[PDB]
């Protein structure tokens, strides 16, 4: 999982 | 004939419109943004989709700021008059009201003005589509345990829906191995819903699907059992079906 | 028993809910707000409306931004357990992102805040719709003639409705003597449709009245003959019917 | 063109077609059948219905068996290309499979037969409807308190609905005021749900208003207190909606 | 609570009902009737179709014309009270009003008379389904190439529904090997739309799959390129969902 | 109330 | 295919 | 009209  | 009703975009044209998806993964180094591992699962996923619903799918890969532009206002300036709609899916690094070309920020707002009704006619009255996949802001949502009349005229800014995948604000999550929670969604429910569900009530069960079935695992404990809301925003004056007659 | 499908918000329980209206008319002299005209009208026809919803309407007139937060405030804190939905109007003079109390600005997010879903554990999963009658901004619109699982929670942003007036960054029009465009249109559509359709096409309805059958007409020529667009913005998690089994 | 789905009736063909009214009052005194008082109220009241629904409405009144046949047989052989529907009410005494002309029986399978798929061409593949006001017999309800393919063609019986006012083997109630119970009810249904229903559901509607709402009143005590509840039968293949695009 | 409609149903009792299958495939040698291959087919794919609809089923062959009459008035007289509604499907040789026990004929009014609605009291206001395979006679269809109130009551026909194989008059098929035409069709269209569509929907459906995709091969002249068209009566008074909530 |  |  |  990793945010934009 | 019998009594006719209005409560549904006509999209019954010989073609459904284009779907143009701009998918940016690498960033100039000197911009300083990561790479968005995962995003081509999404874009794959999103030109056999829209294939399947009949869109004339044009995927664009690393645009700059300039390109997107470029594209926009040509895609903008095209004949429309033949089909029935128009989609476009923002895969990017962003921030409130922004996304990011390869070198640097584009306004969403910019890019939207090119197709308001005054300036893309071959578009006015039809469903303008923009599904966007980029963070509106840094903030993480840590969840909780469950007269008059004459001269007809329509604003610039009706029938355009914006399709967020995150609330205001708010940071948007990508797996690097199976895509963005909110594109793997949209995609899994315009699969199973599209010959039966109008489209905001399918854009709901996307927010349903977000909401519940994904939470983020992080070895960082700021990042750690994150949630995340999707947020439709309707400037549509009608009901829109995928499908016809 | 048989099988069972849970598309849509539980809006049996004993009570509807809370329908709070806060109506600004008049300002503080040093505020330098102009007096509005027509929301009293307003107020009414959403006393009227609501109450046949089978809401417990409370109107509030003229409430300083401190009064406005501490309502907010004691209503986030009330016991809603027996309550299926909750729902707020707000008729005031605004800009992106805030509303005016008489004495000053109130940010919607302060407001919205209390009702969070860790925040107001009575409302949790239920619909929390905002119903904004103001100005989003100075901007007019001319117009166009025509895996994993576990712990389940949900986002803290989850089951909001922001029913906004007009679109982000523009005006929202009043008429003196037959109250809002957008207050009036939606009334009349939920008195048409709540028995009927599900809320998010009411809204798309109400949408179309606004866009189609509205134009402002004004001496000033910077203000004449312009056009309005409501903006739907949706994180609901299912669909909402006013009416039950 | 978009996904394509036919599971609707075409119904916007140039016109909806013809009604149909045989509204039988006066009968030859040989015959012994008595005059059936309150039936203009249903001539009318059908009429007026249809006529709002954009049928070409033809009243015929007090016709022979022969007049029946002949009617029925002209109608059959007229050009039905350009109309989306046929319908047929049939007002007169009557029992089991039959209707009583002014001086006798017409067996109803005789003036459904001349609307076969094979008999008239025009038609086949259309909606053809007959509502029928009459007895099917003597029996009172006393109520109760509370692989291969190819070669393709369709059956000559298919796309036919027969609105029976009452169950198979019983009388059918008529007031001499206000007209018979199932007209009366037929009528106020498509009224209030043409535009919004689909036919089943609307006579869905009708059998639950004759159900509840009429029981017998007479001096009579074998003719007493009696109920009546309406028989749909249909052999429709789509669904049927009065209004269209 | 808000306001409330009862145009449905309520078919959230703590069981769905019963669901009697009668498959007689087996006639005793004096009666003349011929083996009804196939059969086992259509009785397992029923099992199986309202085994997922939750309902309780009970499977009973080759029963005599007095087993039938006693079983259906034993299953009349038990405590329906905790039940939704009732089914009950006859698989067998037949004719106009008739169904073949293994020795004898037996009236079909005989058998749903024992569910009146003032017969059987803990089923009344609940819909009691009749599923029919059997024939309706012996014709052929060679197809064509394409006020007052007080004390309330109901009629003691009400909320009975007669899904019919066949039109009135004809002989209905059953292949051998896939098992009748009627019962593929229906259990088909029960597993694809029983989540979604309302009964009389599913069943139109179900006419449309019947009247387009069969067509019988025959050695015999008389008996070759034959169609069918099923027969829904309706009694019912409100709308039929097998889900719920 | 009359019967047809 | 049979009749029933 | 006004605006707000």
């Amino acid at each position: 999982d990793e945010v934009d | 004939s019998g009594i006719s009703l209005d409560n549904s975009y006509k999209m019954d044209y010989p073609e459904m419109g284009l779907c143009i998806i701009i998918n940016n993964k690498n960033f100039h180094k000197s911009t300083g943004m990561t790479s968005r591992s995962g995003t081509d699962v999404d874009a794959a996923n999103l030109r056999e989709t829209f294939r399947n619903l009949k869109y004339e799918v044009r995927n664009k890969n690393d645009l700059t700021r300039e390109e997107i532009v470029e594209l926009m206002r040509d895609v903008s300036k095209e004949d429309h008059s033949k089909r029935s709609s128009f989609v476009c899916v923002l895969l990017s690094h962003g921030e409130e009201g922004i996304i990011f070309g390869t070198n640097g920020p584009v306004d969403l707002k910019k890019i939207t003005n090119f197709f308001r009704g005054d300036r893309c006619r071959s578009l006015t009255g039809k469903p303008k589509l923009f599904i966007i996949q980029a963070c509106r802001g840094t903030e993480l949502d840590c969840g909780i345990e469950t007269d008059d009349m004459a001269c007809h005229k329509i604003p610039v800014e009706a029938d355009f829906l914006y399709a967020y995948s995150t609330a205001p604000g708010y940071y948007s999550w990508r797996n690097s191995k199976d895509g963005s929670w909110f594109i793997q969604s949209l995609c899994a429910m315009l699969k199973q819903y599209a010959d039966k569900l109008e489209f905001m009530h399918i854009l709901t069960r996307v927010n349903r699907k977000v909401a519940t079935e994904f939470e983020s695992f992080s070895f960082d404990a700021t990042f750690h059992a994150k949630k995340q809301i999707p947020c439709i925003v309707s400037m549509l004056t009608k009901e829109l079906y995928f499908y016809h007659h």
